[PDB]
DNA sequence: TATATATATATGTGTATATATACACACATACATATACA
DNA sequence: TATATGTATGTGTGTATATATACACATATATATATATA
């Protein structure tokens, strides 16, 4: 059967997007932890969800992309 | 590449060895960098951005890397090269071939001990038949002050494979050839005494420092053994430490 | 310390260790405690396969049946001389 | 593979003989054939009989006379469903059946069977295991285990022929390798001199636990000792025996 | 079935036809409500995106297929295409130019044909090339695609030919990948293969084949995958060759050095390999349109697969040899060996070295003896004594 | 294009070291695969 | 958590099958390596 789909759903189902909709290996997968007014980058060897991951980083990086955009300016 | 490119030609410029050939993993493996900033005109292979794309000729037309960064990082990992040339290839290994060591070797009674250098195997089946006289010989020796090793077959000459430098400081040295480095037989009697080769022996607490002190030709007595590979261990001994 | 022809072998045993080999390396009546630990003894096991005069093999029990069936050629060899 | 036709093989002469006169040698493949043929003779004063051992022992006339005829001298296998068994047997871990058959001696080989491979130039597999193979380990029976009245093997007895034969006008040293030239050439010995050589050398060895009791021959030399089990010894330009 | 793939690529037109059944020939009736005028299923197929069979794909399915996008993004870089599709009754031509602006509408006739062909020209000038393609670049695309192509005979099941410029694709196998892959850089090699099966469906319905090559003149770790057709380049499916090796590969070195001492780890243990891995995964997603990397859980293959234990053994064994290599034959060949006359050849397999002087001698005999053999057909080779038993052995 | 290295091959008569493979069977060392459990 | 229990390797003997390697010695030739010229 041939199916026309909407970006709604196709986002939701497919993995073109974001990434993988569920937990896989992310290898080089990282984060930061505090050990005594110490940051260390760790590695963390679980799987995560990456679209999970990205929607954080999509927001983050229109955060940065503002401010690049306004770096030279008044405001 | 820029950073292999340096620690290629810096490599081959501190080894004399002059001959391995390395590349990029060795290069980098010791290498952790971080690469922050902006890149106008890229393009990625898709939304999530894991990979940006581009010609490689941007960085090799427009960009320099500074060549103290690059200078400073080449030498660390040379250090490392050196360091991991000096092992793994050559880490601990174990003694030498056809080789039986006396029980007083390098120890407190180091110099009162021999060494039979013998010519094959069947010179060495003698010797173990005879320094094994147990009690038919309280007069002979044993393998408490006498050691074994084969000098496998006609040494090598290392007077005309081998060559003089006159330095700038006056002193001239003399440096070996590859083969004449390489050969097992040379290498494993100078495992076995510990000798050394910028060292003259011309004092005796550097002559204490030999693993035993006396090495004893037990070769044959036609023309072709007493002759001529006694004349060439002679002519090594001369050429290397004539003291 | 061997001679030519003469075993003589010395072992160096650490402290305290001679009554861990007794109550560890059992004795039966058949071979001792200090000789299963130093591997000192070994079964004299035959296969007495031979080959026969006009070819093919033949296997004999014991020894005895050797020896009985050597005795008539020699015995007939003194009699064609 | 087997079914269809993937191994072949060659078929060289093992003896030549040569009549006087006559411009055409009688070839024989196995070796009781020869001796079969060689009895039955009255007069062998005037042939020669050639012994090839391997295959590089053969002339120019000869190699240009077998590659002549290079495609008339191939055989092909063909795989029976008898052949399963017989290769369990032969090579297989069990050695009782080994036992089991190798008692009797190899069949003949009948005329139909002969005409058939000679005509339609193929081989079946058990056809080839149970004359070439077994005939090589009943071979292989004779030339390893001992014989009950003297006690030696074949090359041990070929040994003490032929140092009866050499040391008799007197009984000076020899070498290990030219008493083994002198036993491989008077004793008709057809294999190779390194074999021959350890067994002259292991034949005159005299120590605490070696082999023999009472050896054929005085060792004079180095001939190794207990701790290396006799392994020790000589290189044969250097050992001699009496 | 399909039983072929024809794929072209000449004078910068690219074309790839399949013979399945057809696309369905059949009004789309809610694409035609969306478009107001008569939609058939090719036109939603090649012209709508985020649209197909494979927008709600199954846990089990191996198809590449996922997202409803790839066949327009080859109609949206094409100047001119058509799509042509018979299923048996009807055939179906459609002409979809200038980059998805003009779709003119199709023509549908009567046929009993039944397949599937994409025909286009790309925008070659668009996308940086030369109009028409240089010869570099022509000989460049034409080498990549036939490439392609073998990854596809090698993937594609048993029945189905793939054809490039109408020659066959020789590439059935993984070991006809890696042969492909390492004739330059070690020819006449050794060829490690295993069939890496599971227990568990849906993974024990794809079992994974594997052929790698192992060489002291490899550079670097590098591998080929075709992973549900996709020529991918990242995937933890290598990685789990590549840990299962290397343990193996550190616990036999500790055993064979006396050294005792030393400690490698995967850049050491994987650095002289070549490796082709061809199969089908269920379940897996992948981290863009582009396919270049497959998602999945290491686990998977950790619970799920097997490595057979031979293909382990042979791995480790010449690594190992490498590694001690590093810290520290008697083959005439043929004239025809290999080649299109390979079946009318022989080889001669001597028992050792003299016996090959005898078949030299023998061999060159050039007009003495007139009807006899010669090297164009006949090899040699040397038995080494005394063979070895395989009876005892397996 | 030049003057200059240092390593590299082949010939006869000599000096020395080796290594896989088959074949049988009693014996030694390495797990490992369960089966009660715990 | 100890126990057996059926797996798999592994040298070793005599008589066979087929090979491999280091060194000395003289002299003519060689193919790439090297200064400094510039």
């Amino acid at each position: 059967a041939f199916e026309i789909s909407d970006f709604k759903e196709h986002a939701k189902k497919k993995s073109m997007w974001a990434g993988a909709l569920n937990k896989v290996t992310i290898s080089g997968l990282m984060g930061v932890f505090t050990e005594d007014e110490d940051l260390m980058a760790l590695p963390i060897h679980r799987d995560h969800c990456p679209a999970l991951l990205k929607i954080f980083d999509e927001i983050i990086v229109n955060a940065t992309d503002h401010e690049r955009a306004c770096h030279n300016k008044t405001k | 590449k820029t950073i292999n490119e340096m620690v290629v030609k810096k490599f081959q410029q501190t080894i004399k060895d002059k001959n391995r050939k390395t590349t990029l993993r060795d290069s980098c493996s010791n290498i952790f960098i971080v690469i922050v900033g902006s890149i106008p005109g890229i393009e990625w292979t898709g939304q999530r951005k894991d990979e940006l794309s581009i010609a490689e000729n941007v960085f090799k037309t427009h960009y320099s890397i500074p060549s103290s960064f690059l200078t400073s990082m080449t030498k660390s990992i040379v250090d490392i090269l050196l360091q991991s040339i000096s092992k793994k290839d050559n880490h601990k290994q174990v003694d030498v071939d056809k080789y039986t060591r006396a029980r007083n070797a390098g120890g407190k009674r180091a110099q009162d001990c021999m060494l039979l250098a013998a010519e094959g195997d069947s010179a060495l089946s003698l010797l173990r038949t005879g320094l094994t006289l147990g009690k038919s010989n309280p007069s002979g020796p044993s393998f408490d002050f006498c050691g074994m090793i084969s000098l496998g077959g006609v040494i090598m000459n290392a007077c005309k494979k081998v060559t003089n430098i006159t330095t700038d400081s006056g002193e001239t040295i003399m440096v070996r050839n590859e083969q004449l480095t390489n050969n097992k037989v040379l290498q494993g009697i100078v495992q076995v005494l510990g000798l050394d080769f910028n060292c003259h022996y011309k004092t005796q607490e550097e002559r204490a420092k030999l693993r035993y002190g006396c090495i004893v030709a037990c070769v044959d007595q036609d023309l072709d053994g007493c002759g001529k590979i006694l004349g060439l261990l002679l002519a090594y001994f001369h050429l290397f430490w004539p003291q | 310390y061997s001679s030519s022809e003469t075993i003589e072998i010395l072992v160096k045993l650490k402290p305290n260790s001679l009554n861990r080999i007794v109550e560890e390396f059992k004795e039966t009546e058949e071979q001792d405690s200090i000789e299963n630990f130093l591997r000192l003894r070994n079964c004299l096991h035959s296969h007495l396969n031979f080959v026969k005069p006009k070819g093919g093999i033949i296997e004999f029990n014991t020894y005895y049946e050797i020896l009985y069936a050597w005795l008539p050629y020699r015995r007939e060899l003194y009699q064609k001389r | 593979l087997i079914i269809h036709g993937f191994v072949k093989r060659l078929l060289t002469p093992l003896i030549r003989v040569y009549e006087k006169g006559k411009t055409m040698p009688v070839e024989f493949y196995y070796e009781q054939e020869f001796d079969a043929w060689a009895k039955k003779q009255t007069s062998l004063a005037n042939h020669t009989v050639k012994y090839y051992k391997g295959l590089a022992a053969h002339d120019t006339h000869e190699v240009k006379s077998m590659f002549k005829h290079f495609d008339n001298m191939v055989y092909t296998f063909t795989l029976d469903d008898s052949a399963k068994e017989l290769f369990h047997i032969y090579f297989g871990g069990e050695s009782e059946l080994r036992k089991r058959e190798l008692c009797t001696g190899v069949v003949p080989l009948t005329e139909t069977q002969t005409q058939s491979i000679h005509s339609v130039r193929r081989i079946p597999c058990s056809l080839h295991l149970q004359v070439d193979t077994k005939a090589y380990k009943l071979d292989a029976i004779e030339r390893q285990i001992p014989n009950f009245l003297d006690g030696m093997t074949r090359a041990r007895r070929k040994i003490l022929a032929g140092g009866v034969k050499c040391f008799a006008s007197n009984n000076r040293e020899r070498k290990v390798f030219q008493f083994g030239g002198y036993v491989a050439d008077h004793m008709f010995y057809h294999h190779g001199d390194m074999s021959l050589n350890t067994s002259i050398i292991k034949a005159a060895q005299y120590y605490p636990g070696s082999s023999h009791l009472y050896p054929v021959f005085i060792g004079i030399g180095s001939f190794g000792s207990r701790h290396l089990g006799g392994k020790d010894a000589g290189s044969p330009r250097y050992i001699s025996v009496q | 079935k399909v039983t072929y793939i024809k794929i072209s690529f000449d004078k910068g037109v690219f074309s790839c036809e399949n013979d399945g059944p057809g696309i369905p020939i059949a009004k789309h009736e809610q694409a035609s409500l969306i478009a107001k005028r008569d939609v058939y299923v090719p036109e939603v197929a090649s012209c709508h995106f985020l649209a197909g069979t494979n927008i709600n794909k199954a846990k089990d399915c191996i198809k590449g297929g996922t997202n409803g996008v790839g066949l327009k993004l080859a109609m949206v870089h094409s100047q001119w295409a058509i799509l042509t599709t018979a299923d048996g009754a009807q055939k179906y031509v459609q002409h979809i130019n200038q980059r998805l602006d003009i779709i003119e509408p199709p023509t549908i006739t009567p046929s009993r044909e039944m397949f599937t062909r994409i025909e286009l020209m790309p925008v070659y000038q668009e996308l940086g090339y030369a109009e028409p393609l240089s010869e570099t670049e022509q000989a460049d695309l034409s080498a990549w695609i036939y490439l392609r192509a073998c990854q596809c005979a090698a993937y594609v099941g048993k029945g189905t030919t793939i054809y490039y410029n109408d020659k066959p694709c020789r590439t059935g196998s993984v070991m006809a990948l890696a042969k492909m892959y390492t004739l330059l850089s070690a020819p006449n090699s050794t060829i490690h293969t295993a069939t890496i099966k599971a227990d568990a469906k849906p993974y024990s319905l794809h079992p994974l084949q594997v052929a790698a090559v192992v060489s002291p003149k490899f550079k670097k770790f590098e591998h080929v995958s075709v992973i549900n057709g996709v020529n991918c380049v990242k995937g933890e499916h290598v990685t789990f060759l590549k840990k299962t090796i290397n343990e193996m590969v550190v616990k036999k070195f500790q055993q064979t050095i006396k050294d005792k001492n030393r400690k490698t780890t995967l850049r050491d243990s994987c650095s002289n390999i070549f490796i082709v891995i061809v199969g089908s995964i269920p379940g897996i997603e992948w981290t863009g349109q582009r396919k270049d990397e497959l998602s999945i859980a290491e686990n998977v293959f950790k619970t799920h697969y097997s490595i057979p234990s031979s293909f382990l053994t042979s791995m480790t064994k010449s690594i190992v040899d490498i590694l001690l290599q590093s810290i520290s034959d008697k083959y005439t060949r043929a004239r025809n060996a290999g080649g299109k006359r390979a079946q009318d050849c022989m080889l001669l397999a001597a028992e050792g070295d003299s016996a090959l002087s005898l078949l030299r001698t023998g061999l060159t005999l050039g007009k003495s003896n007139p009807s006899g053999p010669s090297f164009d057909f006949c090899g040699m080779i040397s038995l080494g004594g005394v063979i070895m038993n395989a009876c005892k052995k397996v």
